[PDB]
């Protein structure tokens, strides 16, 4: 966290003026071709690609979505729980419009989606291919309470003929970092339940290992809330064996805390062009979250 | 116009304190710096102290430095200072100058502060009227009032100056004119010297022709106002 | 505290080109490049004369023309005007970014001539015998410019004792006038045979000599 | 009814150009309030809109 100066242009060409605002780590980058810091820094969205806002007026929270069909063809939609995502189905339904989807956007999990009601569910691709993904139904769902507790305050300042700026100004008080908290005992018994269907060739061979690295919109759990672009880390979930007794790791039950963090950028299905902004939320920044489902990868450098 | 005027100065006391305000008008004084300086007779400049606009910085010279405070005031569009121990090095006359504007011009580009403010650390665009200050310790006394005899400018052609010296007096100024004014032409009163017990003394003199000695008569009126005192002393060939 | 030294007074004739040069230091003029120039009247208040030093201010004509060098400014000027003459303070921002001015430097406009002053001595009048005190006034008139030293002296002796200069002041002919005065007593002055005001203008130099005479 | 100069950019970007029209009072609005000496005046939508 940076409280950040520069100048800007009024609706004239020759008058300019100062104005600061605050900034993140992740939104600019400190020039080390000079000989030190000297406090310079620069965006990188600017020198990647263009820039412009995201319609601060249009927040980017989900909407209950439905797809509907043409003239001349039809939905066709199974009603088997265990019916995994190819093969053949008998339990059908004719639709012309979707049921209620909630398309939202997510990295390495599902939110709010369509539950997997009865039995737990694993698909992919290819299992056999180590690189496909390993897609999850879950049974039930988890309370996520990732949060900031910090009040966002906005400046909204005039730059252009009528093209306003909403600058993330300063925060009231002691400004904590933010967090997320999840239950630990259903979040146990969710895991028993994936582990007691993991055994596709197996008797007792489970491990999970944290991503070895990468881009940061795949090596953690993005999501998009109330606008911003939150970023609540997966580090309490790859600690877990549940390889010879279930029941062994059933009893720590935990307060599952951990450091979510944010982002006010995106590029969004890595296309490298304009990126855009995202404006403050005035307020303290909750988010509930529900889930419905999972995403893996094998790891194909081992045994 | 950017028209200043200045308030509080004037003979003072040493010791106490002395509010020196400074108002203005014709622009905005919500964003704009004001800097104070002092020169004394016979003496140039001394930067005395300078305030910024929004009551966030301000500097004073490492003589006057904690002696004086320096304060503003927005609301009435006003500039103040609080002398402290006033002292006669104090004796100067005050002005209260601006800044030279607000932005900077960079490829015909003029940038600003924040919250559109008006910056710079440059000269000064414009000056105050000034005021004059005359700190002493002296009690306003009276003139003791003398004549100054003939004494010949030079040997031939017969010509005199004469003179009426005031002298033990303070504070500054005294009028001496000759005949309540009448005679009015030759008459030149030079500036007042402090004298070294704190008093003044000056001589108003006249050159004239020696033949109007006797024949024409002097009588030299002298008069300070701050004692309000008047005396009356003719002016004739010295007998001694 | 050392102000950026330039001389007090300097003189030109008018049109003639000339260039005032001050003095600085590392804290401030060798610390930055804002070194400013201003003038003031007697009877004027100040105005500026060079701010950004290569490039003149506000509404001045463009024959005054500021450099600078290490530690030390100047200002060259072409078609000496008569208006201006006055005190010139060059100013220049310390590194603690605090300021401080100069000496100052008086324009006087050759072409008038320096005319000797007219010097003459009021002895103690009569009046002032009997009252314990007595009072030399040495009246200097008729000199231009305003730049005399005076000096009392006794009839064989110095008497820098009891001296009180008065600066000098315009005369309605633009030449200057100013009066000195020695305090003495009754006793010092009429016990010494003469008293004697030497007063040095520019280069030519004058004095008087007065005397007691006993009259009726 | 007033007759007013401003700079305006050439075709060249580094170079600009100081040129003059006329115009009322109504479009515009008095600004910088040094109230009455030759003010400078501003767009009535320049400072809300396009
Ligand atoms: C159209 O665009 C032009 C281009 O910018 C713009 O011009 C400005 O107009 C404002 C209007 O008031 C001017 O403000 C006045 O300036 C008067 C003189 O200004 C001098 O200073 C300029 C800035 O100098 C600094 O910056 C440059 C880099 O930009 C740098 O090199 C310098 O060293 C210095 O740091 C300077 O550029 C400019 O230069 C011109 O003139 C010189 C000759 O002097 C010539 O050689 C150049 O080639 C060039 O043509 C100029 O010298 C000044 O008199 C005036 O002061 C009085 O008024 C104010 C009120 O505003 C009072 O408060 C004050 O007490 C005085 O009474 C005031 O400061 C500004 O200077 C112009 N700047 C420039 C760069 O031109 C026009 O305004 C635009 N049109 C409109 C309608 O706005
Ligand atoms: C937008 O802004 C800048 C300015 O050009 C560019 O952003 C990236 O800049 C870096 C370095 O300037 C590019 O290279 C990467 O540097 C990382 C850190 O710098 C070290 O290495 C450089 C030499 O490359 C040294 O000079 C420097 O002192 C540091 O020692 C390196 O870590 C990168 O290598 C590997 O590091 C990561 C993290 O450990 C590994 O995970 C990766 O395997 C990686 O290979 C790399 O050398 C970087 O390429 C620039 N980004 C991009 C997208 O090019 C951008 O270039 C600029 N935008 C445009 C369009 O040019
Ligand atoms: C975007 O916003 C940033 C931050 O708000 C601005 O950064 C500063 O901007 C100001 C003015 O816009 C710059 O001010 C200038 O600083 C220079 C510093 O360099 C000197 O410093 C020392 C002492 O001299 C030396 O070691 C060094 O070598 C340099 O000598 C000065 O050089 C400038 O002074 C000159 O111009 C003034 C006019 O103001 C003249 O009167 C002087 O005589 C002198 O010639 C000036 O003070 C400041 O430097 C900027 N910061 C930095 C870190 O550089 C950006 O300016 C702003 N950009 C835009 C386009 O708006
Ligand atoms: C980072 O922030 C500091 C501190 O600024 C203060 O704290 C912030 C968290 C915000 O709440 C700001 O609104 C707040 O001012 C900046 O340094 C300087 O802070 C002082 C505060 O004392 C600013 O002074 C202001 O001056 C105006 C004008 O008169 C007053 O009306 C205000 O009440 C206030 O006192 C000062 O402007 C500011 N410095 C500058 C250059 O503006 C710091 O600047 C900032 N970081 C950067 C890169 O600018
Ligand atoms: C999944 O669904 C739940 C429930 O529908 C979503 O919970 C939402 O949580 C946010 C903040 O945690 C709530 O935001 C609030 O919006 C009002 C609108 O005026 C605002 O005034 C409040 O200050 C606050 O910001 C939101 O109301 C709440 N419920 C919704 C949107 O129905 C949850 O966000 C969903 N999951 C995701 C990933 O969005
Ligand atoms: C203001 O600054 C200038 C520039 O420094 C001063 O002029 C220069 O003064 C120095 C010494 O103070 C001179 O150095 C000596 O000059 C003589 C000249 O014959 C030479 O023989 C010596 O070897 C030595 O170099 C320097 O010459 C002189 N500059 C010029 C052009 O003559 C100036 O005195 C300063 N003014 C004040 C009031 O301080
Ligand atoms: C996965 O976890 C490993 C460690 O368990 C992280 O790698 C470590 O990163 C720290 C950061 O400074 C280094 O000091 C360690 O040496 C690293 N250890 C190893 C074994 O790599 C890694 O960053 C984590 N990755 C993700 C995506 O969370
Ligand atoms: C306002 O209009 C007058 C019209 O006269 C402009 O002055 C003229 O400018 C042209 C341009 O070279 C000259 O040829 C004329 O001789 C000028 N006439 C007069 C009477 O001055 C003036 O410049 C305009 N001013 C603004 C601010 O637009
Ligand atoms: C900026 O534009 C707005 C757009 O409405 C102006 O709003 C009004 O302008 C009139 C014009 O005189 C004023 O009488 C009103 O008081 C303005 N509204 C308000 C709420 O103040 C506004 O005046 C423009 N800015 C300035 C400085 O005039
Ligand atoms: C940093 O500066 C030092 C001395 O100024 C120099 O020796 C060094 O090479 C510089 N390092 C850079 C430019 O990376
Ligand atoms: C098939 O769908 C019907 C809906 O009419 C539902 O009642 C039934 O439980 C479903 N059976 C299975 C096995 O999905
Ligand atoms: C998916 O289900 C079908 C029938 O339900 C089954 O034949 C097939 O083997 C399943 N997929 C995998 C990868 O086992
Ligand atoms: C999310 O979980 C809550 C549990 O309180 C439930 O009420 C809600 O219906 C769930 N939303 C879904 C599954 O979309
Ligand atoms: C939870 O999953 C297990 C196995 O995956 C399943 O037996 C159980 O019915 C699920 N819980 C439900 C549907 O409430
Ligand atoms: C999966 O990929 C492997 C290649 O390693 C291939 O042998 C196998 O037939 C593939 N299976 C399917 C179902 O595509
Ligand atoms: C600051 O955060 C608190 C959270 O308790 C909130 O109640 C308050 O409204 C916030 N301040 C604002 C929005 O100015
Ligand atoms: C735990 O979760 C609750 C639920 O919202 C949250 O308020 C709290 O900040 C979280 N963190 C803790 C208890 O450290
Ligand atoms: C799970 O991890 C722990 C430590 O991270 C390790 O001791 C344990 O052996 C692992 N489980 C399996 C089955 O390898
Ligand atoms: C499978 O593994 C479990 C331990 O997780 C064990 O209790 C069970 O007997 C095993 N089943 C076999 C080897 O058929
Ligand atoms: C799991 O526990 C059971 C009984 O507690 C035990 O028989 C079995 O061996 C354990 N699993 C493994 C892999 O040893
Ligand atoms: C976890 O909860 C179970 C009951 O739900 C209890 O038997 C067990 O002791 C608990 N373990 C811990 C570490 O709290
Ligand atoms: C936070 O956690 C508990 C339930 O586990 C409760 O305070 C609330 O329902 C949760 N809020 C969320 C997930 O937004
Ligand atoms: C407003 O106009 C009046 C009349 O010309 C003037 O006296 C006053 O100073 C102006 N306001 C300001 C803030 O200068």
């Amino acid at each position: 966290i940076k409280n950040c100066s520069f100048n800007m242009t009024t609706e004239l060409r020759d008058k300019n003026r100062k104005v600061y605002s605050l900034f993140y780590k992740l939104d600019v980058v400190q020039i080390n071709n000079g000989n030190n810091s000297s406090n310079l820094y620069r965006l990188i969205n600017c020198n990647t690609s263009a820039l412009t806002q995201a319609c601060p007026k249009v927040t980017f929270e989900p909407i209950p979505i439905r797809y509907c069909a043409p003239a001349g063809y039809a939905i066709l939609k199974c009603n088997d729980k265990e019916f995994n995502g190819t093969g053949l189905c008998k339990n059908v339904s004719t639709v012309q419009c979707t049921h209620g989807i909630r398309p939202v956007v997510s990295t390495q999990l599902l939110l709010n989606g369509s539950l997997a009601e009865g039995k737990v569910m694993i698909r992919s691709e290819n299992i056999t291919n180590n690189v496909k993904n390993i897609i999850v139904q879950l049974n039930e769902t988890v309370t996520i309470n990732c949060t900031r507790p910090n009040n966002n305050t906005r400046k909204s300042v005039r730059i252009g003929p009528g093209q306003t700026f909403y600058a993330t100004g300063d925060i009231i008080g002691d400004i904590r970092q933010a967090h997320c908290n999840v239950s630990g005992s259903q979040w146990n018994r969710a895991l028993h339940q994936v582990v007691g269907q993991l055994r596709e060739y197996w008797n007792t061979t489970i491990i999970f290992k944290n991503s070895s690295g990468g881009d940061l919109e795949i090596t953690t759990h993005s999501f998009n809330c109330g606008g911003e672009f939150f970023y609540c880390n997966t580090s309490g979930l790859f600690n877990s064996n549940w390889t010879h007794n279930d029941t062994a790791s059933m009893k720590p039950n935990d307060t599952i805390t951990l450091p979510c963090r944010i982002k006010q950028i995106i590029n969004m299905w890595q296309r490298v062009g304009q990126a855009i902004y995202a404006p403050p939320i005035q307020g303290v920044i909750r988010c509930e979250s529900n889930i419905t489902g999972l995403i893996l990868t094998r790891d194909g450098g081992g045994n | 116009q950017e028209q200043l005027v200045e308030s509080g100065g004037g003979v003072v006391q040493p010791g106490g304190s002395l509010r020196l305000s400074c108002l203005a008008s014709g622009f905005t004084f919500h964003k704009y710096g004001m800097h104070w300086v002092r020169q004394a007779p016979g003496k140039g400049l001394e930067w005395v102290a300078l305030i910024s606009d929004d009551g966030m910085r301000k500097y004073h010279s490492d003589s006057m430095w904690g002696r004086v405070t320096i304060s503003r005031d927005n609301s009435k569009n006003t500039l103040y200072l609080q002398f402290s121990s006033l002292k006669v090095e104090d004796t100067a006359m005050f002005f209260c100058a601006r800044e030279a504007g607000g932005p900077i011009w960079h490829d015909d580009v003029k940038y600003y502060d924040f919250n559109d403010g008006y910056y710079n650390y440059h000269y000064m665009d414009v000056w105050g009227k000034g005021t004059t200050v005359t700190v002493s310790s002296a009690s306003t006394k009276g003139p003791s009032v003398f004549p100054l005899a003939p004494s010949s400018k030079s040997t031939s052609g017969g010509t005199a100056a004469l003179g009426c010296l005031v002298k033990d007096y303070f504070p500054e100024p005294v009028t001496v004119s000759w005949n309540s004014g009448a005679l009015t032409s030759g008459v030149h009163t030079f500036p007042a010297v402090l004298q070294s017990s704190g008093l003044y003394s000056l001589s108003s003199v006249v050159t004239v022709p020696s033949s109007s000695l006797g024949t024409q008569t002097y009588i030299c009126n002298v008069n300070h106002k701050p004692s309000n005192t008047k005396v009356d002393k003719r002016v004739e060939p010295k007998s001694c | 505290q050392s102000a950026l030294t330039q001389p007090a007074s300097v003189s030109g004739s008018p049109g003639q080109t000339i260039t005032i040069s001050c003095n600085g230091t590392s804290s401030d003029v060798g610390g930055f490049d804002s070194v400013s120039w201003y003038q003031q009247s007697p009877g004027k208040a100040p105005k500026v004369m060079v701010f950004d030093v290569s490039h003149r201010p506000s509404g001045i004509s463009n024959r005054f023309s500021g450099s600078k060098s290490g530690n030390t400014a100047s200002l060259t000027i072409s078609g000496l005007h008569i208006e201006d003459e006055g005190d010139y303070f060059c100013s220049s921002l310390t590194d603690r970014s605090h300021r401080i001015f100069g000496g100052g430097t008086k324009v006087t406009v050759l072409g008038q001539p320096k005319a000797a002053p007219s010097v003459t001595l009021f002895p103690p009048s009569s009046e002032e015998l009997q009252a314990n005190k007595a009072t030399l006034v040495c009246l200097i008139s008729d000199f231009y410019p305003g730049a005399v030293t005076v000096a009392w002296k006794a009839d064989s002796s110095p008497v820098k004792a009891g001296v009180e200069t008065t600066t000098p002041s315009k005369q309605s002919n633009n030449k200057y006038a100013a009066s000195s005065y020695l305090s003495l007593t009754p006793e010092q002055w009429k016990s010494h045979k003469s008293y004697s005001c030497q007063v040095t203008h520019e280069g030519s130099t004058v004095e008087k000599t007065v005397a007691p005479t006993e009259c009726s």
